[PDB]
């Protein structure tokens, strides 16, 4: 409870959902994201990502 | 209570012994009892001041009727910020104190002035048994370091004469004891006796730092920290929860590490427990100065300390901490962009709901004054229940006063404007239309900012000096301002535009007539071929009108716009179609003539008429507006068939890849330049509706064509992209993909084509992307290069001048010579149209009359009155920058320049696209005579002369007198015309490739002993190579004259690398010939930044003296390659070159002080030292505005000239001056002493002259000042330098003032400075 | 505007009265700002 | 980044003036990664952690 | 090679670790400045008796515990190289820990 | 800077020793060619290192017996150049002495 509950509530993949129109509770879960704990080369941006 | 100076330095520990108080030995909790913590717990109650009004610190006397009465339990008294000052808690703890100043900081101010390793000092604690102090019978060193068993071995051996410490405080017995004024003089000496590189690294500049410790004046023995001061609670965050990340964790530590101490020292301990805990006390101490000191690990929470007890003056190393951080400004606002067209250019408009309550001092005040609210309180019923009499006082307050508008990004100076309040309905600000370019801010929600001036001569500077009526011809640019777009252009180009067939043609009508006849009935805005009546006014004598009329050939729209125009305007400007260009060159020419607020009225007008007819004009596309071209599948059939016919010759084997590439390349340019071609002669004469003719060529009616003949934003590309293809464009490079892309927008995309568009425009965000961290930190360090800028003088008073030699390529000028005439002021030695005079006093301005004077004359270049040179030893003067700004005046003493400089750069380089997309003959284009200048002529057996030389200027007088043609001829060309030869243009004059630089040899006879070997120089499959210098790795001599003659009855033979020379040996040719054909990441960039940090080139060039022969050995040596026969022999001095290009030193290159490029561009440290100032000035200076016009951004040179004044600090001086040996100086500090070498006349007293490149950041980083030079800094080790060295500000630089606050030096208020002028000396 | 309790007094006194004058001396955040600065261990004194 | 075996360029870009390398790396579900680089003076190094 | 090339190799190195780390303080500054002259160290001996031969380096040295006490010639002054590369990034990169936190 | 240069400097000692001793023997070849490579090292500290930079000397090591036992690394390295003069000077003697008597007649 101390590593499920602290990853499930305070985590990079795992943010405020932008709940408002019916496509963005689609598109936020159907979404692919680089950023995050692992397999991320530089957090700012990337020229060949 | 004035103040002058301020100086930071280490006090002496008398006055904090004298401020010796407060109990802070035990950490109680703190207690409910009197709402505040109580004695001698955590927040103990000796520093308290009152928490409310009038009160004590227990519940006792000084009440506000009794004063001047000392306290029974505390020490503090009735007044309040000036107790405090003594009150402080010195309290003596951990006689092992912290050196952090050693530690953290780079130099250590307590190690090397006591002969001290850094090892030492970082290993202070967790020590062995004591130093032994020096005594009568010590033996060993007084810095002697020993372990617990020696030193109990030497306290049983010594005995008598002996007084130690237990802790690190003995070191602090010896500071109490050192008198010391001998060692630091035996240390000079040293350093004066031997140099070597065991002096230079790190003991040389530690021993300048003893010197000026030294010479201080300060006591070494105020260096002792006895006490341990504490500072008030009042004065620092009030917290009675109380602890929540802040100091309250280290406090209590420090407290409870204490009260450990003094309970162990007390009951008596052994030794072991009470140093561990004098070591864990010494742990709280030195993490709560500073924290790190490159150990203990940051854990994270609050069982880990963040904040420390010296970290209220930098908490985050960012941009907000503590020196003067962004503060939220009252009176103020944020607001939402719209527009509202229907105000002049100085109204505006603002919120009901902001402008409320931006006024609410001014409304009770006004209320106050009229005698209707008696009370504040009855003019808060008056304000907040909204009746009409606050509604009048708004509407008065409102209608006149200035209110700032800026933008939260502002990387301009044009952002901060004033304008003029209106009550207008909504609670959305809107943005004056003339306005909204210039903040580079469009309608995609950007969201503004309102600021209320609020003083007498704030609100006059808002009115006289920032708004939009006085900021004009955009000094950022130097090039036209504000000429709407798309909707003021597309309406006075609909308006007069010519067009046959109209309605009632040929009348002949008055001029507002025609308004009389166009409002009702019968009559088209098109009229064309028309001739009625006009009235034109000229102006020849001093601001006098001249009455005329005429009968002219015009429009309906031209002669309604006629009114609009104002008296004295030419009527060619008129005539045209009347896109943006010709607004823009109309507003030039309005403000070049009629002034300032006329100009500003006709724009008003122009901004009027133009949003009053785009209403009645009328813009429209659709499905039947996007002409497709006929001729468009035909092309595309053809073009197709041709790539396939291509191709399967390239499968064939005939074509390699890259040849595939570059006719790909071509042949698709060409296919889509003749969609484009088809498109536009389809697209130019479909209406064929005209009057007595019945056939004419005439503009259509689609609106795709008018706005690209109109030419505001619709260019010829996005044309052709529209109707015809969209084209071939890659990702990485922006190359062109074989793959065939022939879609349209009229007709369906495929998918592989549609994504190689969304290749191109992620490629194209993506380049984009980085336009916000280019401009958000290169504009910073332009800003803080140039901040100690006090404009100060007027008459200036220099002889030395800049050659201003444009960089003229080609027949038609790109960077012409007018703009170089205006703004900067000529020198004593200009000429008239005629012969061989003068024609300035040495005071004259310089615009278009002195213009037309400096145009007419014959001359190539002048020397211009400027900077740098000399500079009159008192600030910086005003004839180096002249007029840039709206006002035509001369920019007088105390105003910033180089902060308008500093943002006149890279203003919107921004890396617009794919980082600016980043012949073989010499082909002329003007005509003229060409003589050779500083070219070395060798007359050649074929009947022609080359050019063995690099240099290659010329002078023409065909219509002007200033020069249209250099054209720099490479070195080893062969010439087509002779020397004074007249050229008809268009005729190559040098028949060689500009790509292969080979050398000319320049004597005839028989050829060096240089015979080949299988393999090493020679290739067989006359053409027999002898000589190849990049196979073998130079083994060649001089030649002889005719058999065996030596080179000195009248610059070494050389021979390019990977070549097969058609000479061989036992020729005997002429002198003359030729040898044979074989000889984008950086351009992408701004290259500002990397100038500022003063960059290293790849390979530098070779320098040399007059006495520049050059010779070569064998191949290689037991040295490095090319020992150089120049400088060695007439004066020692040598260089040491591992590998660079090929050596071009010959006898058509002339070899001096500055020698010319060699082997790559050479570093500007020597070119300054070495060259001159202005040479690498103007160098440097035309290599960014090369980079500019490649980009296609022009920029202004007196910004980048002063920027690179900017970067011509620290120098080196020479080693015949006062204390003055090798060392990095300051350029104003060292010019400031001409009077005093001039004086005393002698040249041990000061150098004669110095100046060295050494970088701009490090220039901007490390300045005059410790306050300055702070923001992109660590503050701790800058406060210790300045605490040791003693170093005072005197409140001068702009920064300095900006951060403290006084009447800054720039601006209106230097006069004020100046008053302090009046103030401090001689009153 | 932005910084001082007396100053901002002042200068809703100086706007409600119509006087429109400046300050007579310092903000007193500089003197914040070397009291930060007399956490080291310099002790700072001023000089007039 | 998939867990096997990847090779990257690496165009120099710290050492060379435009040599090519072909290095070779290994990164794993868990633990630290392999690095097998090149050499302008042809030897094979290992860099892990 | 000289002492200022092999340098530059090594505080690129070093901001080629900040930047693949993310590391913003200085006492997680401290073991990437390690970890970087622990990296970045030449295998020519040529190079290496260059490093001792070029400028900016001295014979004698402040700190006794880090010398070893071996026949070998090459660790003593692997290690004396170590010390002086650690010493010279961490003076070198007290600034450049402010510029990458300015930078981005 | 260059191991060439001291190698130059110990030719020419060599040469000289051959010149004024004239030595015909080959088992009498002890003092004069020790004496030049111990002559031949240079006294000041840089240079010590200027000779170990360049090429023409390594690590490896011939004989273990010509090891000193100190704590002084400048004494180790001017040990390994004397072993490497000496390494040159005793495989250039014979081909010197074969050219300095072929030189006279």
């Amino acid at each position: 409870s101390a590593a499920v509950k602290e990853f499930f509530g305070s985590s990079q993949l795992s943010q405020f959902m932008d709940q408002n129109n019916p496509l963005s509770e689609i598109t936020h879960k159907r979404r692919i994201s680089a950023l995050g704990p692992g397999g991320l080369t530089r957090e700012r941006a990337g020229f060949e990502v | 209570e004035e103040f002058d100076a301020i100086k930071i330095a280490l006090a002496s520990p008398d006055m904090i012994r004298s401020w010796s108080f407060g109990e802070v030995k035990k950490p109680e909790t703190i207690n409910y009892r009197t709402f505040k913590p109580e004695r001698d717990g955590l927040f103990c109650a000796r520093i308290f001041g009152p928490v409310k009004d009038y009160e004590c610190l227990c519940g006792k006397y000084k009440r506000l009727k009794h004063r001047g009465v000392i306290c029974e339990k505390c020490g503090v008294e009735v007044t309040q910020t000036k107790v405090r000052r003594e009150r402080m808690g010195h309290i003596e703890l951990a006689s092992p104190t912290a050196h952090i100043w050693f530690l953290k900081s780079l130099p250590s101010r307590i190690g090397l002035l006591l002969d001290m390793p850094l090892r030492d000092i970082e290993r202070v604690l967790y020590f062995e048994s004591y130093v032994v102090i020096e005594g009568g019978m010590t033996n060993l060193e007084r810095q002697q370091i020993l372990t617990e068993e020696q030193y109990l071995d030497a306290l049983e051996e010594f005995g008598d004469e002996f007084d130690a410490k237990m802790g690190a405080e003995a070191i602090q017995a010896l500071l109490k004891s050192m008198d010391l004024e001998q060692e630091c003089e035996q240390l000079r000496e040293e350093l004066n006796e031997t140099n070597s590189e065991t002096k230079r690294k790190k003991l040389t500049k530690r021993i300048k730092l003893l010197e000026a410790f030294v010479q201080s004046g300060n006591k070494p023995e105020w260096m002792i920290l006895t006490v341990l001061p504490v500072l008030p609670p009042d004065l620092r965050p009030l917290v009675p929860r109380f602890a929540t990340s802040d100091l309250n964790d280290l406090y209590r530590r420090v407290i409870n590490r204490n009260n450990r101490l003094k309970r162990l020292l007390d009951l008596a301990a052994p030794d072991i427990i009470v140093r561990n805990e004098k070591r864990m006390l010494q742990e709280a101490v030195d993490a709560l100065l500073d924290n790190g000191r490159r150990g203990r690990a940051i854990t994270g929470s609050n069982k880990r300390p963040l904040k420390s007890l010296a970290d209220m003056i930098k908490g985050k190393q960012g941009r907000f901490r503590q020196n003067l951080l962004g503060k939220r400004v009252d009176y103020s606002g944020r607001s939402v962009i719209t527009v509202g067209p229907y105000l002049r250019l100085h109204q505006c408009g603002l919120p009901k709901k902001m402008a409320l309550e931006l006024f609410k001092p001014f409304i009770y005040g006004k209320l106050e004054l009229r005698g209707l609210a008696t009370t504040i309180k009855a003019a808060k019923k008056m304000v907040e229940r909204e009746e009409a009499v606050v509604w009048d006082i708004l509407d008065e307050v409102i209608r006149e006063h200035p209110v700032l508008l800026n933008r939260a990004p502002t990387l301009h100076r044009l952002g901060i404007q004033a304008f003029e309040p209106v009550l207008i309905e909504g609670k959305a600000i809107q943005l004056h239309p003339l306005v909204c370019a210039a903040y580079n801010a469009d309608f995609d929600g950007d969201q503004m900012a309102v600021h209320v001036p609020l003083t007498l001569e704030a609100q006059l500077e808002a009115r006289a000096l920032m708004m939009s009526t006085n900021n004009i011809l955009s000094p950022a640019n130097g090039e036209p301002i504000i000429v709407p777009s798309q909707d003021v252009v597309l309406g006075l180009y609909y308006m007069t535009r010519d067009c046959v067939n109209a309605k009632g043609e040929g009348m002949v009508l008055t001029g507002p007539k025609e308004a009389e006849r166009l409002y009702r009935s019968g009559l088209a805005s098109l009229h064309a071929r028309v001739k009625v009546r006009i009235t034109e006014y000229e102006k020849d004598a001093n601001g006098e009108l001249v009455a005329k009329t005429s009968l002219k050939d015009t429009t309906v729209g031209r002669a309604i716009l006629w009114m609009i125009v104002p008296k004295g305007l030419p009527y060619s400007i008129v005539n045209q179609a009347l896109g943006k260009k010709a607004i823009s060159k109309m507003l030039n020419t309005c403000y070049r003539i009629l002034g300032l607020k006329p100009t500003v009225i006709f724009a008003d007008q122009i901004m009027y008429t133009g949003f009053a007819y785009a209403a009645r004009s009328g813009a429209s596309v659709g499905i039947d507006d996007m002409v497709i071209p006929e001729k468009k599948h035909e092309i595309i059939s053809e073009a197709e068939a041709e790539v396939a016919e291509i191709q399967e010759q390239f499968q064939s084997g005939l074509v390699t890849a890259g040849e595939r590439y570059n006719k790909v390349i071509d042949i698709w340019a060409a296919a889509n330049d003749r969609v484009s071609k088809a498109m536009m002669d389809n697209l130019q004469t479909e209406t064929v509706i005209n009057r007595d003719g019945q056939e004419e060529k005439q503009v259509s009616f689609n609106s795709i064509y008018m706005m690209a003949d109109s030419g505001a934003r619709g260019s010829a590309a996005q044309i052709r992209q529209l109707a015809g293809m969209r084209g071939l464009m890659a990702k990485p490079d922006g190359s062109i993909i074989e793959t065939p892309i022939t879609a349209n927008f009229r007709e369906g995309l495929n998918v592989l084509q549609y994504f190689i568009s969304t290749h191109g425009a992620r490629k194209g965000l993506a380049d984009t992307a980085l336009k916000t961290a280019n401009s958000g930190y290169l504009t910073r360090r332009l800003v803080d290069v140039a901040q100690d800028l006090v404009v100060t003088e007027d008459d200036c008073g220099t002889h030395e001048g800049i050659m201003m030699t444009p960089v003229i390529e080609g027949g038609d000028v790109k960077e012409p010579l007018r703009d170089r005439v205006l703004g900067r002021v000529t020198a004593e030695d200009v000429l008239k149209p005629g012969t061989a005079d003068i024609l300035v006093p040495r005071n004259t301005l310089l615009h278009e009359q002195w213009c037309d004077l400096l145009e007419e004359n014959s001359v190539d270049a002048v020397k211009v009155r400027s900077v740098v040179s000399c500079d009159t030893d008192f600030g910086v003067c005003a004839h180096c920058y002249g007029r840039d700004l709206a006002r035509g005046h001369i920019i007088n003493k105390g105003e910033a320049i180089g902060v308008i400089a500093a943002q006149s750069i890279g203003e919107p380089g921004t890396q617009l696209t794919m980082r600016t997309f980043h012949e073989s003959s010499i082909q002329v284009k003007n005509k003229g005579s060409i003589k050779l200048s500083n070219v070395k002529s060798v007359v050649n057996s074929s009947g022609k002369l080359v050019i063995t030389s690099r240099n290659t200027e010329l002078k023409l007088i065909d219509e002007f007198g200033r020069t249209k043609e250099s054209y720099k001829v490479p070195y080893g060309a062969v010439l087509a015309k002779g020397d004074g030869e007249q050229v008809a243009g268009g005729e190559t004059v040098a028949n060689w490739d500009p790509h292969t630089m080979p050398v000319i040899t320049e004597v005839s006879g028989f050829v060096r002993f240089t015979d080949m070997i299988d393999g090493q120089t020679i290739t067989r499959q006359s053409s027999l190579v002898v000589l190849d210098s990049a196979e073998r790795t130079r083994p060649a001599l001089k030649i002889v004259d005719a058999q065996g003659n030596d080179v000195l009855i009248p610059a070494q033979y050389f021979l390019p690398g990977k070549a097969i020379v058609q000479l061989e040996d036992g020729v005997q040719i002429s002198s003359g010939d030729t040898l044979a054909r074989i000889p984008d990441i950086t351009g992408g960039l701004p290259r500002v930044a990397d100038l500022f940090e003063a960059r290293r080139p790849k390979e530098p060039a070779i320098l040399a003296e007059i006495s520049g022969i050059v010779s070569f050995g064998k191949e290689t040596k037991g040295k490095r390659r090319l020992v150089i026969t120049p400088v060695d022999g007439s004066d020692p001095y040598e260089e040491m070159i591992p590998k660079w290009r090929q050596l071009n030193v010959f006898e058509g290159e002339r070899v001096e002080r500055g020698d010319v490029i060699s082997d790559g561009p050479e570093a500007p440290h020597d070119i300054l030292r070495l060259r001159g100032v202005h040479a690498v000035t103007r160098y440097i200076v035309n290599e960014v505005q090369d980079v500019y016009r490649l980009q296609g951004v022009k920029i202004n040179d007196k910004h980048i000239e002063v920027i690179v004044r900017q970067m011509l600090r620290k120098a080196t001086i020479v080693n015949a001056g006062s204390s003055d040996f090798l060392e990095g100086e300051q350029v104003e500090y060292s010019r400031v002493k001409i009077a005093n070498r001039e004086l005393e006349a002698n040249g041990k007293v000061g150098a004669t002259y110095s100046r060295d490149l050494l970088g701009i950041t490090k220039a901007s980083l490390a300045t005059e000042s410790f306050i300055s030079a702070a923001s992109f800094q660590e503050t701790t080790r800058v406060l210790t330098e300045a605490a040791v060295a003693g170093k005072r500000d005197e409140l001068r630089g702009l920064k300095e003032n900006v951060i403290v606050g006084r009447l800054i030096p720039a601006g209106t208020g230097y006069a004020y400075h100046q008053d302090r002028m009046r103030r401090r000396a001689a009153g | 505007k932005s910084d001082d309790v007396n100053g901002r007094t002042k200068m809703y006194k100086n706007i409600v009265d119509g006087n429109h004058q400046m300050e007579p001396g310092m903000p007193e955040s500089f003197n914040v700002l070397l009291k930060e600065i007399r956490s080291l261990g310099i002790n700072i004194e001023l000089e007039d | 980044r998939s867990p096997g075996v990847f090779f990257d360029s690496d165009k120099g870009k710290t050492h060379s003036s435009g040599k090519v390398l072909y290095n070779a790396r290994i990164i794993p579900y868990r633990g630290s990664w392999l690095d097998f680089e090149f050499d302008p003076k042809d030897n094979l190094f290992v860099r892990i952690d | 090679m000289t002492y200022n090339n092999v340098f530059d190799h090594a505080y690129e190195m070093l901001k080629e670790n900040i930047r693949y780390d993310d590391i913003r303080d200085t006492d997680d500054l401290h073991d990437a400045i390690h970890m970087a002259a622990d990296n970045a160290v030449p295998h020519y001996y040529a190079d290496i008796f260059s490093v001792m031969a070029s400028e900016g380096i001295d014979l004698e040295f402040e700190d006794s515990g880090l010398m070893p006490d071996t026949k070998d010639v090459i660790r003593i002054l692997q290690a004396r190289i170590y010390e002086q590369l650690t010493i010279d990034l961490w003076e070198d990169a007290e600034d450049l820990l402010n510029e990458y936190l300015e930078e981005v």
